[PDB]
């Protein structure tokens, strides 16, 4: 059984244990903005608005600092970051649990807006760190491993994608059991502990897939941000791929959500839990079918061709939900078309994600690629933010036709923009 | 995220009575909205339910028919229409919500409670 000592296995465990972590600190921040601070748009609004700001300023110099240094040094350093930061903040969510009535009710005033700052800061700190780490173990690691046999690299993009939403789907329902069982400050404990001894192991475990694999080893003061900045941006430009991140980025600005907690607005209506939950669960099942057919879809069709395919399902899916939303309390048959809809849509959007990212995988230079997948995530979460900006223009619930039909046609503008790059990059169908 | 219901009292057996729980927080038309029983000396009971999603009444089997319960999404509310007081209905109600939180957090929350007595 040498597929257990096997740098890929070693590797889907590292991020395994890595998206394990992340997800049960997602959870716990969700639950603290809703256990403190009443259902309210805004702070959410302005978590996500910090979030992505942050990203995007930041994704072309996370990029550059990626590919400059070792791809080594930048993996443990990427990875201590996240784990040191997510530990303060479990640790401060300890003391914040610990003191939910009286900071709720004896002491007023600033107490709640600085634990929120310090709050957001740090997540944000950890969601950046978690965007660099997630760049460099991915692009540069998975690419150097799996080598120039492209249907492995398939594989590893698949499995890895399967893993995160089997850890998007589980890790939540296990913070909540342990958290209900105890109390939140136990909960909070034990995320702190579990990063912990997962940061030991996982530097334990970088330490050991380095070893195996060989090939990764050959591999005002602020003027350069903005010299490396612009380079990074005009590069990218020029990349042929360029149409592809394009309209996966217009992808990301869904409001047909149900993926995750931080991004969410059925919740932002006030959908009751045991629906979310329902449709969180279909939506993973969901998209791990949906990287299987992305995984049947490529040996058969062409890269390219998946790709394309992947767009028609998804829009078509989408062409449902608007005839769903389009069609005159409200009837539960318009209700449940939308969620078959959204819950199809899943599988659309998870084939083509996959697939662009084989393409982003496959095109680059190499001595490019980690300053052109972080200006991706930077324009990925740019659009990720005019989505939270569409989302704090539109409170009221008399609006959710009109975002749903925007939603979609920015859907469609993507799908365009990668059916140029496609006409572009083969010229045949 | 509070929730108040008004309108208990005092009727003779057999007639008709309205309880309306008005409530700020949430929806009352995405959350399942249920009622329970209070009896003196003895604990909780069930009284009848509103789905999340479709609008589905699930009436306790030992007070089905007589009971009537309708929500309202334009005022915010929801309604029990009460005919044929009996005497063992003579309780406190309280208005609750069961299933309200997140996709894998979520409470039961509760009402201050309402005193319904019937006389013969």
């Amino acid at each position: 059984a040498d597929y257990l000592t096997s740098a890929k296995f070693l590797l889907y465990l590292g991020h395994s244990l890595s998206t394990w972590g992340d997800r049960m600190w997602h959870f716990a921040v969700s639950v603290f903005l809703v256990e403190l601070y009443g259902n309210s748009l805004l702070l959410t609004a302005v978590y996500g608005l910090v979030v992505a700001g942050s990203v995007l300023v930041l994704g072309a110099i996370i990029g550059d600092w990626v590919d400059k240094n070792a791809r080594l040094k930048v993996a443990q350093t990427s990875l201590v970051v996240q784990n040191v930061s997510v530990i303060l903040c479990g640790i401060i969510l300890m003391m914040v649990f610990l003191h939910k009535h009286e900071l709720l009710t004896m002491y007023h005033g600033w107490v709640l807006t600085s634990c929120y700052i310090l709050i957001i800061t740090i997540a944000n700190i950890a969601n950046l760190a978690s965007t660099a780490t997630a760049i460099t173990i991915q692009r540069d690691w998975i690419v150097v491993v799996a080598g120039e046999d492209r249907s492995k690299l398939a594989n590893m993009n698949a499995t890895i994608r399967r893993i995160d939403q089997l850890t998007n789907i589980l890790a939540p329902m296990a913070v909540g059991q342990i958290m209900t069982f105890g109390s939140p400050v136990i909960g909070c404990g034990f995320i702190s502990g579990w990063n912990l001894v997962s940061m030991c192991v996982e530097y334990v475990l970088l330490w050991k897939v380095y070893q195996k694999t060989p090939a990764l080893a050959v591999k005002s003061q602020m003027a350069e941000p903005f010299r490396t900045f612009r380079d990074g941006w005009v590069s990218y430009y020029n990349q042929p791929v360029f149409l592809a991140g394009m309209g996966l980025a217009f992808l990301y600005m869904t409001v047909l959500g149900f993926d995750c907690i931080t991004t969410g607005y059925a919740y932002t209506q006030g959908l009751s839990g045991s629906i979310l939950s329902i449709l969180m669960g279909a939506s993973a099942i969901t998209g791990i079918m949906g990287t299987v057919a992305f995984t049947w879809l490529r040996r058969k069709c062409g890269l390219v061709r998946t790709g394309l395919i992947s767009g028609l399902a998804q829009l078509s899916c989408l062409i449902l939900c608007v005839i769903s939303v389009f069609m005159p309390s409200v009837p539960i048959i318009s209700v449940s078309l939308l969620f078959a809809g959204v819950i199809a849509a899943r599988i659309g959007l998870w084939s083509f994600d996959l697939t662009v990212t084989q393409l982003l995988q496959e095109n680059v230079i190499e001595s490019e690629r980690g300053i052109i997948n972080g200006v991706q995530n930077s324009m990925n979460y740019l659009l990720d933010l005019l989505h939270f900006i569409m989302v704090i223009l539109a409170p009221n619930p008399e609006a959710f036709g009109l975002l749903v039909l925007i939603s979609v046609s920015f859907v469609a503008m993507g799908h365009i923009m990668y059916f140029r790059f496609a006409q572009n990059t083969l010229g045949n169908k | 995220v509070q929730l108040v219901e008004s309108g208990g009292g005092l009727v003779q057996a057999g007639g008709s009575l309205r309880l309306s729980c008005a409530a700020s927080g949430f929806p009352v038309a995405w959350n399942e909205m249920r009622w329970y029983r209070q009896a003196p000396g003895k604990e909780r009971e069930w009284v009848a339910a509103i789905a999340s999603i479709g609008v589905t009444t699930y009436y306790a089997d030992s007070v089905k028919g007589r009971f009537t319960i309708s929500r309202d999404n334009a005022k915010n509310t929801v309604y029990l229409q009460m005919n044929s007081l009996k005497p063992e209905d003579t309780a406190v109600y309280y208005c609750n919500v069961k299933d309200y939180g997140m996709a894998f957090w979520y409470y039961d929350y509760w009402g201050q409670g309402t005193q319904v007595t019937v006389s013969a």
